[PDB]
């Protein structure tokens, strides 16, 4: 089942940069396309969030890790906890200068009750 | 003399069957089971049984000396094999040692080469001693080998690729008809299992 | 409370509730061990993924500061310039106890060598400087997916296995116990009406007999 062979990532534009120079989001030359997005707050519609997630998860299944911030993740936070499919990984981080978020991890979440 | 009881509905229940076996020495029940799968001989193999096993040593020993411990190691075999599969199916086959596989596998081989024989085929038509003796040697020769195998160390799941052919081989083994030399297939056999071993040998490298 | 079979099968009932006694066993156990792994999941993903919290921030902070050191945030070349991926993912295969697990391992790909990104100089130290750093919590992240997948597989697991556990031990049991009773009944009925009719015959032939031979003494 290792068709998801690449990590998605959507985070803001310093992170992004620093995922980028370790190198992990592979812009994919077979697509010609970059399965990592730099997140612009305030100007990336939500709309275009949840369109990177589709592509990601049903269209895009190269993508083993689906990384997000967890502030950027709790903007679109509906599409987080609407998607429970463990096969494909789905990872929530601090945003840049934004501390440990424990409620805006729906795994978490999910922990904390039925414990 | 041979009697034949019938079966009575019941398996056991009517007394025509329990006074017979008050009596009589040898028994050989019947499975339900095997019957419904067309394995023709359907011996039972755990209610059946014979007592003169005890005294027929003096003339096996005259001439093969092997045929109680082999025999009592293949009941074992069996025994085991179906002992695991009742509780197999309650879970499923997933939590398995190597050897529970291999002594499942060398079960199912065994009941469905050794037991089964079809009395209508000229190779199958009447099986002589030796030659019963001898595919019993292999079948078991067979089965400890691979165990002392894996019991050192190793993926049994690598190793059956290798061993496909020798478990063809074995399995095929059967269709020697009798009735060619009488001795030379003791010699195909005795060749069948040093090819084997060396097999095995050279594989578990 | 049952579809009725009436002919001496009571053999296969009992063979029945014997195999519903050693399954409903067996799957106990096999809850309580699942669940027992399952809380040590819980505690250490809880604790990876907090430490991870502040390891990831330090690291990126880092990176991001030693970026603007050189006074030159590169950026736009590592948003533009990267190739290929550093690290790529292998599914990793284990049964932690029966249920087999479709884990996830740090399967590190160093086919493509540190990006050539140092040649700036001055900078062009401090950025590989800072990846390493910014390339450390990519291990634990991917443990923690590893540790996420776990818990949710070791969850439906345990879930489904405790409810069929329940479900057997509510109906199964007693539905064949019952029928169990009942056959009991029939076969005890059976064997009355049978001796009603052989005692009849026998006190039939034997005053008869009595009434023949009573004229016999004349």
């Amino acid at each position: 089942a290792e068709k998801r062979t690449l990590i998605a990532v959507i985070a803001d534009e310093d992170t992004t940069t620093g995922l980028l120079l370790a190198g992990i989001g592979q812009i994919t030359p077979e697509t010609q396309e970059k399965n990592f997005f730099v997140y612009q707050e305030g100007k990336t519609t939500k709309e275009e969030i949840t369109d990177k997630f589709n592509h990601f998860t049903e269209e895009r299944d190269d993508i083993a890790i689906l990384l997000i911030n967890q502030h950027i993740a709790e903007n679109i936070r509906a599409r987080v906890d609407s998607f429970t499919n463990a096969f494909p990984a789905i990872l929530e981080i601090p945003s840049k200068d934004h501390p440990y978020d424990p409620e805006k991890d729906s795994v978490l979440k999910r922990v904390r009750k039925l414990f | 003399i041979v009697a034949a009881v019938s079966p009575a509905g019941g398996d056991f229940s009517d007394p025509v069957t329990t006074a017979t076996l008050g009596i009589t020495q040898v028994f050989w029940g019947l499975d339900k089971k095997l019957a419904q799968r067309k394995h023709f001989p359907s011996i039972n193999t755990s209610v059946s049984y014979s007592k003169y096993t005890n005294v027929l040593n003096k003339f096996y020993d005259s001439n093969y000396p092997e045929f109680p411990v082999l025999r009592d190691r293949m009941k074992e075999i069996l025994s085991n094999a179906e002992e695991l599969e009742q509780v197999v199916q309650l879970v499923g086959k997933s939590a398995l040692s190597d050897s529970d596989k291999i002594t499942l596998d060398v079960a199912t081989l065994i009941k469905e080469d050794f037991l089964q024989q079809n009395g209508y085929s000229t190779y199958d038509a009447f099986c002589p001693i030796w030659k019963t003796f001898d595919m019993m040697r292999a079948f078991i020769s067979y089965h400890d080998e691979a165990q002392k195998a894996v019991a050192n160390g190793a993926n049994w799941s690598k190793l059956a690729d290798s061993t496909g052919d020798v478990k063809h081989a074995v399995s095929s083994s059967k269709f020697f008809e009798p009735s060619r030399g009488e001795k030379e297939v003791h010699g195909e056999f005795e060749k069948l299992l040093s090819t084997m071993q060396e097999r095995f040998a050279e594989s578990t490298d | 409370e049952q579809v009725f079979p009436t002919r001496m099968t009571l053999g296969l009932m009992k063979t029945k509730l014997k195999g519903a006694n050693q399954g409903y066993s067996l799957l106990k156990r096999k809850s309580e061990a699942l669940t027992k792994r399952f809380r040590d999941i819980t505690k250490r993903i809880d604790d990876a993924k907090q430490k991870m919290g502040r390891v990831m921030q330090t690291a990126a902070f880092s990176l991001a500061e030693v970026s603007y050191a050189t006074g030159e945030n590169i950026g736009y070349q590592v948003q533009e310039s990267v190739s290929t991926a550093r690290f790529k993912v292998r599914a990793r295969q284990e049964n932690v106890s029966g249920v087999y697990l479709s884990q996830f391992e740090s399967y590190i790909d160093p086919e493509i060598n540190d990006f050539r990104l140092t040649g700036l100089g001055r900078g062009g130290q401090q950025v590989q400087r800072a990846k390493e750093i910014y390339s450390r919590a990519v291990e634990t992240l991917v443990e923690l997916a590893s540790l996420q997948t776990a818990f949710i597989i070791l969850d439906e697991v345990i879930k489904v296995t405790n409810r069929r556990v329940n479900a057997i031990e509510h109906v199964i049991i007693p539905r064949t116990e019952n029928t169990i009773a009942y056959i009991n009944s029939e076969l005890d009925e059976l064997d009355r009406e049978e001796f009603y009719r052989l005692k009849k015959v026998q006190e039939k032939k034997q005053n008869e007999t009595a009434k023949l031979d009573a004229e016999m003494k004349l």
